[PDB]
C-alpha cells in the first residue's frame, strides 16, 4: 500500500517515510534504465549525475508528502522516459547519501513522459 | 620536498632480491619524505642504493636489516621522528647485516630509542655520541652493541669532536620550534621543522579549522586555518588523502569511521552503531552451492549489517551435513547475525535452538525487502519452532513478499501484530497458523504489556511494542518521561522521552531542560559561559589573531574573562 | 483447547433443497477453516479452504462463509451424490483439529425392492456348512423386514443382515440377509422362503425354493 | 498426478507397532511435508503428526513419546512408525499433503490403512457362488468366515461395476468375517455373458477368482 502518483509531480503516500530516499530515473528506448536524481526525505541531502548537474532544482514539500523535479533549461539530450521511486534506508546506511542503481528502489511509478 | 608512501613489511622478504630490490627502488625512488616507515632489506651485495641520499625525513621508524650491501648513503636523513617503533621502542634499527652507514646529518630522533646488534663489518658507527641525537627520555631504552671480526676500519679525522663519526674524512664527523639545528634564531632558520610546518615558519600546530569567538560565545571557522597533511599543513588535502575527526589528512577512512563529503573535501564522520558492512547471502557468490547457514560459513558473516540475497536456517544446519563435509552448527554463533538490519532477499527459518525463546539474533533487523522470495512467495517464513516470541522489535519494514508463520506451538503473540503497517507492496498477505491458541496464551498472562499501544507487540516485555502507550524512552515504552522527577532528567519530542544535557543541574518540582543543546536549561550544574552551560571554563582555547583567550571562574561560578595579559589563564 | 461443534449430526434432505452446514469453534479464528466430503469408503476430499475460497475441480454449488466463530457450509441445489460425510478443520490453534461431522442423507420417492434368493452352493455344502442369501435390491426408504421361513417356519436369531450405503446416483439401498444351518438341519427341510415386507410393497413379496 | 500410495499391514497385536509407508509421487519430499491423519469409528479424525521437508518432525502431544516419521527424499517415500499399540488406535490411517507450502489443508490424501488391534489370527476366506435362479438377473459372490478386513471384490478384473453392490462386511459368532457381492445383470445374458468375481484379502495373500454360472 506505498503510491506514487505522478503527474514535475509525484505525490508520496503508504509510509511515513522516515528515512526514505526518493529519486528520478530515466527509461531509454533503445537501452537500459538510468539514474536521475534522488533525495533524502529525513535530511535535505541531494544527488545528480553530471548530465544534468546544475540544471534540475528537484526538492520536497509541505507536509508528507510530495517531491517535484524543476526540469529548467531542457536539452534534447534526455530523451527517454521519467520514472519515480522510493526506498527505505537502513540505519546502518549513511545519512548523508543516496543509492543510484535502479536495483537498489523497491517502489516505482508508472511512468510520465513529457516532451519539449 | 618529494613524498612517497613508506613501508612496514618488518623483517619479510618480498620474492627475488632482485625483484625486493625493484619494488624497494620504486617505492623510494627521488623521495625526500617518508609518511610512514623506512625499511631496507634483503638488499644484495654491489646494488646501486645511491637513491637513498635524496632521503631527508621518516615519520614512522627506520629499519636496515639482513644487507649485505657495502655502503647505505643516507647523507641527508636529518631527522626521524619515530610516530611508530619497529619493535618494542625503537625508531632506529639496525639488525643483523653492511660496512658503511654514513648518516652524517641526522642530527635530531624526536622520539624512540636506538638498537644496533649483529652487525660484523660496521664501522665508526661505534664512536656517535647518541646523547645528542636521541631524547634523553629514550636513553632508558637504547640497545648498542657493536663487534666485528676484528673490528679492522678506518680512523675518524681528528677534526672531529671526542673522535666521534660515522666514516672517513671530515664531511663524516636553535632550540624552541625547531628540532634539526638552527642558521640563525627564527622560526625560519630550521632545516627541519619540529611540532608542525607551514610554508618555512614552524609552529606547534597548524592553524585550527575553527576558532572560539567570545564576541558570539558561538564557534567560527577560521579562513586563514589549514588542515595538517602529515608534518606538514596544507590549505587542502591532497589527491585522494581524506581529513579525520581533527583535522588532519590521511589515506582512507578509518575501521570505525566511515566517508562523508561536506561541499567538496570528502570528511570522516563516525560511524552510528557498527559500521555499513554488505555481505552475500546463501545461494549467491561465495555461497552458491550452500543450503543454509552451517557450522563452515557462519564466521563468514560477522560485522555484517546488510545482506544482499536471503538467509536460510534449515535443520541440517543443527544436524550437520557429512555429503557436504560441515559440522552441526553450534547454536550460540548464531549470535554474529545480531549486527544484521537490513535483508534484500527473504528470511527463512525452518530451525532453530530449542533452548532459545525467540528469535533473538535478530532483534536489531529492521527490513526485509522480499526482492528474492521463497518459492517466488515467501520474505518472511517462520515455521516449525519451538520459540515462545518472535522477537523482532527493531523490524519496521516487509517492503515485498507473503509472510507465513506456522507450527510453532508455543509462538504467542503474533496475531497482535498488524503486519499491513509493515507491508509496501499492495496484495501483500499473513499466513499465521498453527500456533499457540491465544486463550492457552492469555491463561499464563502471555499477553501484550499494558504499556504496549492496541498495535501489538513482539513479545512480553514492554520494550517489544509496536508502538507505545504513553511514550518512549529508547527501546521502552513507559507511562512517562522524567518531567520533574527521575534520574536522567528528560523533555519530550516526538513521544519519546529525551535525555536532558548532562551539565544542567536538575529541579525541585519543575522540568530542568527545554532542549538537547547546553544552552537549553534553566540552571547549570557547574559553570556558565554566556548561553551555556559548560562543565569548565575555556582556559587555553585558541581564537581570533592566534591568542590563546583564558576565563576564570567566580563565586557564582559564571565564567568570567582574563585580564590580556594572562597567557596562562587567571 | 479449542472445540468445533457441527449441527446437526444428520441432515435429510430432498434434492433441489437448499443445505447450510454449521461449524462453530469455541474460540475466534477468523476464517483460518477448511472443509472436506468424505464419501463412502473414501479418503475425505478437499471443498473449502480458508472458509470461502473455492477448490478447483469442485462443483461450483458448493459455497463456504462465515467467519469469526460462526462458519457455513452451503449447497446451491443438492443433489444424489452429494450423500456424504461433510468435516470443519481449524487451521489457528495447534494442532488442527475436525469436527465429529455431518451425514448428509437424502429423501427420494418411494421405491419398491426387488427380491432374489439363492441356495447353498455346492461347494459349500461340501465343506460342511449351508448359507442362504437373501437380496433386496434398491429399495426406498430403508425401513425393510425379511422374514426366513423354512418350510413355513419362522426362523429366528440365524439370521444376519447387511444394508448398503445410500446410491450415488438412484439413492437408494440394498440388503442382504443370510441365513446359516447345519448341512444336517439344511438338509432336514424342503422349502426356503424369504418374506419381505417394505413401504413400497401392498403385500409382502416372498421368494423360495425347494432343495 | 499428485499421488500419495500407502503400503502396510493393517492388523497388529498389543503393545506391538505399526509401521506403513508413504511412497509419493508428484511433488518432491524437498518442497513439502507428509502429515499422518487418522479416523477413529468413534474418536473422528486426529492429526497425529508431520515430516517436514527438512526432515525435522512434530508430533501431537499424544503420541510424541510412541511415534516416529522418518523418511528417504530420493526414494521418494516416507516412513510412519507407531509403537506400542492398544484397542484404542484400531483406525484407517492416513498420509496427507497440503495444497500449499507449510499449510494445512489437505487436497492429496493416501488410500488409507486399515488398522486393526487384535491378539487373533489371519484367516483367508472362501468364495461360492450366488447362481442367479431361472426367471434382471441377480448373482453374486459370498466371501465367508476370513479375518481381519478388508477384502476388495470386483466383477470381471473390474470391467463390470455398473449395477454391482459389496455390501459390508458383518461380524460372525466365529469372530471371522462374511462378505457379499452382488451384481444385477439383463437375465437375457446369462448363458451369454460369463461372470466373474475377483477377490483379493492382502492379510492372508489370497486372491481368487471364481465363476458364477
Ligand atoms: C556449508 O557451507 C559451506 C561453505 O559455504 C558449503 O561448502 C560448499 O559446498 C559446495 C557443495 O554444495 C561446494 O561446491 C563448495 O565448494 C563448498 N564451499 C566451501 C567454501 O567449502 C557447504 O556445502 C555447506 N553445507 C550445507 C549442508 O549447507
Ligand atoms: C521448548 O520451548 C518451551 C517453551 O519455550 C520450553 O518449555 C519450557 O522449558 C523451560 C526450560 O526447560 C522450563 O523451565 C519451562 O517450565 C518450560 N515451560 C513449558 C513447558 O511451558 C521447552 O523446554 C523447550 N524445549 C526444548 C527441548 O528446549
Ligand atoms: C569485525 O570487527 C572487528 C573490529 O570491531 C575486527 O577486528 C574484525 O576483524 C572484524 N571481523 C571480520 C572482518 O571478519
Ligand atoms: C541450551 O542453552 C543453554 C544456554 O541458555 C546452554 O547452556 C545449553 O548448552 C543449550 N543446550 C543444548 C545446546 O543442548
Ligand atoms: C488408549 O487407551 C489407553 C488405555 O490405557 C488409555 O490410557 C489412553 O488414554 C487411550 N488413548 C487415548 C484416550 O487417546
Amino acid at each position: 500500500q506505498v503510491q506514487l502518483q505522478e503527474s514535475l509531480s509525484c505525490a508520496a503516500s503508504g509510509r511515513t517515510f522516515s528515512s526514505y530516499a526518493m529519486g528520478w530515473f530515466r527509461q531509454a528506448p533503445g537501452k537500459q534504465r538510468e539514474f536521475v536524481a534522488a533525495i533524502r526525505w529525513s535530511g535535505g541531502y541531494t544527488y545528480y549525475t553530471d548530465s544534468v548537474k546544475g540544471r534540475f532544482t528537484i526538492s520536497r514539500d509541505n507536509a508528507k508528502t510530495t517531491v517535484y523535479l524543476q526540469m529548467n533549461s531542457l536539452k534534447p539530450e534526455d530523451t527517454a522516459v521519467y520514472y519515480c521511486a522510493a526506498t527505505y534506508l537502513s540505519s546502518d546506511y549513511s545519512r548523508y547519501a543516496l543509492p543510484q542503481r535502479p536495483l537498489d528502489y523497491d517502489y516505482w511509478g508508472q511512468g510520465t513522459q513529457v516532451t519539449v | 620536498k618529494k613524498v612517497c608512501q613508506g613501508t612496514s613489511n618488518k623483517l619479510t622478504q618480498l620474492g627475488t632480491f632482485e625483484d625486493h630490490f625493484l619494488s624497494l627502488q620504486r617505492m623510494f625512488n627521488n623521495c625526500e619524505v617518508v609518511l610512514g616507515n623506512l625499511e631496507i632489506t634483503y638488499v644484495q651485495r654491489n646494488y646501486d642504493l645511491s637513491f637513498l641520499k635524496t632521503i631527508q625525513e621518516v615519520a614512522g621508524y627506520v629499519l636496515i636489516a639482513l644487507n649485505t650491501v657495502e655502503r647505505i648513503p643516507l647523507e641527508n636523513l636529518q631527522i626521524i621522528r619515530g610516530n611508530m617503533y619497529y619493535e618494542n621502542s625503537y625508531a632506529l634499527a639496525v639488525l643483523s647485516n653492511l660496512k658503511e652507514l654514513p648518516m652524517r646529518n641526522l642530527q635530531e630522533i624526536l622520539h624512540g630509542a636506538v638498537r644496533f646488534s649483529n652487525n660484523p663489518a660496521l664501522c665508526n658507527v661505534e664512536s656517535i655520541q647518541w646523547r645528542d641525537i636521541v631524547s634523553s627520555d629514550f636513553l632508558s631504552n637504547m640497545s648498542m652493541d657493536f663487534q666485528n671480526h676484528l673490528g679492522s676500519c678506518q680512523k675518524c679525522d681528528p677534526s672531529c669532536p671526542n673522535g666521534s663519526c660515522w666514516g672517513a674524512g671530515e664531511e663524516n664527523c636553535c632550540h624552541n620550534q625547531c628540532a634539526a639545528g638552527c642558521t640563525g634564531p627564527r622560526e625560519s632558520d630550521c632545516l627541519v621543522c619540529r611540532k608542525f610546518r607551514d610554508e618555512a615558519t614552524c609552529k606547534d600546530t597548524c592553524p585550527p579549522l575553527m576558532l572560539y569567538n567570545p564576541t558570539t560565545y558561538q564557534m567560527d571557522v577560521n579562513p586563514e586555518g589549514k588542515y595538517s597533511f602529515g608534518a606538514t599543513c596544507v590549505k587542502k588535502c591532497p589527491r585522494n588523502y581524506v581529513v579525520t575527526d581533527h583535522g588532519s589528512c590521511v589515506r582512507a577512512c578509518g575501521a570505525d569511521s566511515y566517508e562523508m563529503e561536506e561541499d567538496g573535501v570528502r570528511k570522516c564522520k563516525k560511524c552510528e552503531g557498527p559500521c555499513r558492512k554488505v555481505c552475500n547471502g546463501i545461494g549467491i557468490g561465495e555461497f552458491k552451492d550452500s543450503l543454509s547457514i552451517n557450522a563452515t560459513n557462519i564466521k563468514h558473516f560477522k560485522n555484517c549489517t546488510s545482506i544482499s540475497g536471503d538467509l536460510h536456517i534449515l535443520p541440517v544446519a543443527f544436524r550437520g551435513d557429512s555429503f557436504t563435509h560441515t559440522p552441526p552448527l553450534d547454536p550460540q554463533e548464531l549470535d554474529i547475525l545480531k549486527t544484521v538490519k537490513e535483508i534484500t532477499g527473504f528470511l527463512l527459518i525452518q530451525a532453530w535452538p530449542e533452548n532459545r525463546t525467540d528469535l533473538h539474533a535478530f532483534e536489531n533487523l529492521e527490513i526485509i525487502r522480499g526482492r528474492t522470495k521463497q518459492h517466488g512467495q515467501f520474505s518472511l517464513a517462520v515455521v516449525s519452532l519451538n520459540i515462545t516470541s518472535l522477537g523482532l522489535r527493531s523490524l519496521k519494514e516487509i517492503s515485498d513478499g507473503d509472510v507465513i508463520i506456522s507450527g510453532n506451538k508455543n509462538l504467542c503473540y503474533a496475531n497482535t501484530i498488524n503486519w499491513k503497517k509493515l507491508f509496501g507492496t499492495s496484495g501483500q498477505k499473513t499466513k499465521i497458523i498453527s500456533n499457540r491458541g491465544e486463550n492457552s496464551c492469555k491463561a499464563t498472562g502471555q499477553v501484550c504489556h499494558a504499556l504496549c499501544s492496541p498495535e501489538g507487540c513482539w513479545g512480553p516485555e514492554p520494550r517489544d511494542c509496536v508502538s507505545c502507550r504513553n511514550v518512549s524512552r529508547g527501546r521502552e515504552c513507559v507511562d512517562k518521561c522524567n518531567l520533574l522527577e527521575g534520574e536522567p532528567r528528560e523533555f519530550v519530542e516526538n513521544s519519546e522521552c529525551i535525555q536532558c544535557h548532562p551539565e544542567c543541574l536538575p529541579q525541585a518540582m519543575n522540568i530542568t531542560c527545554t532542549g538537547r543543546g547546553p544552552d537549553n536549561c534553566i540552571q547549570c550544574a557547574h559553570y556558565i559561559d554566556g548561553p551555556h552551560c559548560v562543565k569548565t571554563c575555556p582556559a587555553g582555547v585558541m581564537g581570533e589573531n592566534n591568542t590563546l583567550v583564558w576565563k576564570y571562574a567566580d563565586a557564582g561560578h559564571v565564567c568570567h574573562l582574563c585580564h590580556p595579559n594572562c597567557t596562562y589563564g587567571c | 483447547d479449542i472445540l468445533l461443534t457441527q449441527s446437526p449430526v444428520i441432515l435429510s434432505v430432498s434434492p433441489g433443497e437448499r443445505v447450510s452446514f454449521s461449524c462453530r469453534a469455541s474460540q475466534s479464528i477468523g476464517t483460518n477453516i477448511h472443509w472436506y466430503q468424505q464419501r463412502t469408503n473414501g479418503s475425505p476430499r478437499l471443498l473449502i479452504k480458508y472458509a470461502s475460497e473455492s477448490i478447483s475441480g469442485i462443483p461450483s454449488r458448493f459455497s463456504g462463509s462465515g467467519s469469526g466463530t460462526d462458519f457455513t457450509l452451503s449447497i446451491n441445489s443438492v443433489e444424489s451424490e452429494d450423500i456424504a460425510d461433510y468435516y470443519c478443520q481449524q487451521n489457528n490453534n495447534w494442532p488442527t483439529t475436525f469436527g465429529a461431522g455431518t451425514k448428509l442423507e437424502l429423501k427420494r420417492t418411494v421405491a419398491a425392492p426387488s427380491v432374489f434368493i439363492f441356495p447353498p452352493s455346492d461347494e459349500q455344502l461340501k465343506s460342511g456348512t449351508a448359507s442362504v442369501v437373501c437380496l433386496l435390491n434398491n429399495f426406498y426408504p430403508r425401513e425393510a423386514k425379511v422374514q426366513w421361513k423354512v418350510d413355513n417356519a419362522l426362523q429366528s436369531g440365524n439370521s444376519q443382515e447387511s444394508v448398503t450405503e445410500q446410491d450415488s446416483k438412484d439413492s437408494t439401498y440394498s440388503l442382504s440377509s443370510t441365513l446359516t444351518l447345519s448341512k444336517a438341519d439344511y438338509e432336514k427341510h424342503k422349502v426356503y422362503a424369504c418374506e419381505v415386507t417394505h413401504q413400497g410393497l401392498s403385500s409382502p413379496v416372498t421368494k423360495s425354493f425347494n432343495r | 498426478q499428485v499421488q500419495l500410495k500407502q503400503s502396510g499391514p493393517g492388523l497388529v497385536q498389543p503393545s506391538q507397532s505399526l509401521s506403513i509407508t508413504c511412497t509419493v509421487s508428484g511433488f518432491s519430499l524437498t518442497n513439502y511435508g507428509v502429515h499422518w491423519v487418522r479416523q477413529s469409528p468413534g474418536k473422528g479424525l486426529e492429526w497425529l503428526g508431520v515430516i517436514w521437508s527438512g526432515g525435522n518432525t512434530d508430533y501431537n502431544t499424544p503420541f510424541t513419546s510412541r511415534l516416529s516419521i522418518n523418511k528417504d527424499n530420493s526414494k521418494s517415500q516416507v516412513f510412519f512408525k507407531m509403537n506400542s499399540l492398544q484397542s484404542n488406535d484400531t483406525a484407517i490411517y492416513y498420509c496427507a499433503r497440503a495444497l500449499t507450502y507449510y499449510d494445512y489443508e489437505f487436497a492429496y490424501w493416501g488410500q488409507g490403512t486399515l488398522v486393526t488391534v487384535s491378539a487373533a489370527s489371519t484367516k483367508g476366506p472362501s468364495v461360492f457362488p450366488l447362481a442367479p435362479s431361472s426367471k434382471t438377473a441377480a448373482l453374486g459372490c459370498l466371501v465367508k468366515d476370513y479375518f481381519p478386513e478388508p477384502v476388495t471384490v470386483s466383477w470381471n478384473s473390474g470391467a463390470l461395476t455398473s449395477g454391482v453392490h459389496t455390501f459390508p462386511a458383518v461380524l460372525q459368532s466365529s469372530g471371522l468375517y462374511s462378505l457379499s457381492s452382488v451384481v444385477t445383470v439383463p437375465s437375457s445374458s446369462l448363458g451369454t455373458q460369463t461372470y466373474i468375481c475377483n477377490v483379493n484379502h492382502k492379510p492372508s495373500n489370497t486372491k481368487v477368482d471364481k465363476r458364477v454360472e
